[PDB]
């Protein structure tokens, strides 16, 4: 049996158990991935590698993560690109930026990427996003083009509470985002 | 209170390595916004 | 609030969430610090830095750790040197070997070591160990000369269950060791 | 069952840095022995 847990209700200016990439940093008790500037990327990863499945027994881990994030845009019409929670190889660097959200490099299935991500997409990219043009939550597997999505109405500046859980018995990944109002 | 839920089947073992790192990412392009995280908890259990 | 937790009941051959130093490595579901060889050292650290205290608030963490260790000597009378659980700076590296247990460099108090350790000492070093020559459990603070010790009877090849706890309200560090019989 | 207990007051704040790594260490000299760990759990909580 192997378990890994951690909880951070308020970030410190020197959060040494986190790895920062791009514009990522902590300040004012919060974790800032990007400020309101153009063409940029920021990432933050938990320091310790996680044992998600066992080669010997073929067992896969159950896991649950919960977090509160905020998106602050200059207005409600021009918002981009989004935010993700992701699972990737141990030594990973930022991938393509913009609509690729820093975790993928194409809309076609690339098995070498070895990345699963839950996206909170705020900008409609014609080449691959849902034709309805709505902002949306999506589950991504080795591709920026989600295997499934759900229209999501962004509440600018509001705290969104997220729970992402994985059930190893059924291989089901569940995502839920809740706004207090 | 406004909630949104989404679910799907993902065969983790066929997609990611035995050992991984978890994290957050956010980007901007021609259009932008600030992306912040206020709290974070995580728990995983691998039986056997 | 910041918590860190983990549990490992079976060690894997490539335990990526651990950092190995000296001859430390994993084999047969266990973590081997050293083999029954002469003049050697082995250390293993949890990869993630732990937030033990905060200068801003002045708060100190409560913590508890449990582990089962085994000492297998060819002879129950020809044993050395010992084993420790320690807390040190993030960039900690192996120190002096032999009776210094790879964590300290002197019997004299050295503030720059910045290391607290609980030792399970199996060899009598006349220069600093209890004069009764008994093998012993000791609490070491920036020195190989224990601040307090307790006589302990080693049971060669037997599993020992250890619990070390620190109470931040009283600054009390408690150690308990138990053998199946 | 054979149990041994030991305790003392240690002001961690004055000895170790705010951030630390924890682990095990073992050595041999003229005399020796194999040192092995079969299981390990840890939990820390810093109020804030
Ligand atoms: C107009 O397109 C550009 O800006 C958008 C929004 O920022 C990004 O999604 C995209 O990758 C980038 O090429
Ligand atoms: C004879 O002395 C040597 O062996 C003993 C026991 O292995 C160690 O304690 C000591 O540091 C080393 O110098
Ligand atoms: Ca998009
Ligand atoms: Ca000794
Ligand atoms: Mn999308
Ligand atoms: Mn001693």
């Amino acid at each position: 049996t192997e378990t890994t847990s951690f909880l951070i209700t308020k970030f410190s200016p020197d959060q040494q158990n986190l790895i920062f990439q791009g514009d990522g940093y902590t300040t004012k008790e919060k974790l800032t991935l990007t400020k309101a500037v153009k063409n940029t990327v920021g990432r933050a990863l938990y320091s310790s590698p996680i044992h998600i499945w066992d080669r010997e027994t073929g067992n896969v881990a159950n896991f649950v993560t919960s977090f509160t994030f905020v998106i602050n845009a200059p207005n409600s019409y021009n918002v981009a690109d989004g935010f993700t929670f992701f699972i990737a190889p141990v030594d990973t660097k930022p991938q393509t930026g913009g609509g690729y959200l820093g975790v993928f490099n194409s809309a076609e299935y690339d098995k070498t990427t070895q990345t699963v991500a839950v996206e909170f997409d705020t900008f409609y990219n014609a080449a691959w996003d849902p034709s309805n043009r709505d902002r949306h939550i999506g589950i991504d597997v080795n591709s920026i083009k989600s295997v499934n999505t759900k229209s999501w109405k962004l509440q600018n500046g509001e705290e969104a509470n997220v729970v992402i859980a994985f059930n190893a018995a059924t291989n089901v990944l569940t995502v839920s985002l809740t706004y207090p109002n | 209170v406004t909630s949104y839920t989404l679910s799907d089947v993902v065969s983790l073992k066929d997609v990611v390595p035995e050992w991984v790192r978890i994290g957050f990412s956010a980007t901007t392009g021609a259009e932008y916004a600030a992306h912040e995280v206020l709290s974070w908890s995580f728990h995983s259990e691998l039986s056997g």
